[PDB]
């Protein structure tokens, strides 16, 4: 109640990620471009960069 | 019933190209 910050509601979020052998899944705002093969590139896939 | 296994019952731990290795 609010009677009681000791002895008051918080409320908790935990937020945990993964990072499997698969294709990545939950994903960044960030906008993709093209595919310049044969030349060198700095690059993100998915955040493996 | 019963037998020996024999080489069996193996399953891909992981979804990576790893190619012509042997890998632990
Ligand atoms: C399997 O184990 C049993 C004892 O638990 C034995 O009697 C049987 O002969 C065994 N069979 C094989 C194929 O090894």
């Amino acid at each position: 109640q609010p009677t009681n910050v000791g002895y008051q509601p918080y409320r908790v979020v935990v937020l945990s990620f993964e990072l499997l052998h698969a294709p990545a899944t939950v994903c960044g705002p960030k906008k993709s471009t093209n595919l310049v093969k044969n030349k060198c590139v700095n690059f993100n896939f998915n955040g493996l960069t | 019933a019963y037998t020996n296994s024999f080489t069996r019952g193996v399953y891909y731990p992981d979804k990576v190209f790893r190619s012509s290795v042997l890998h632990s």
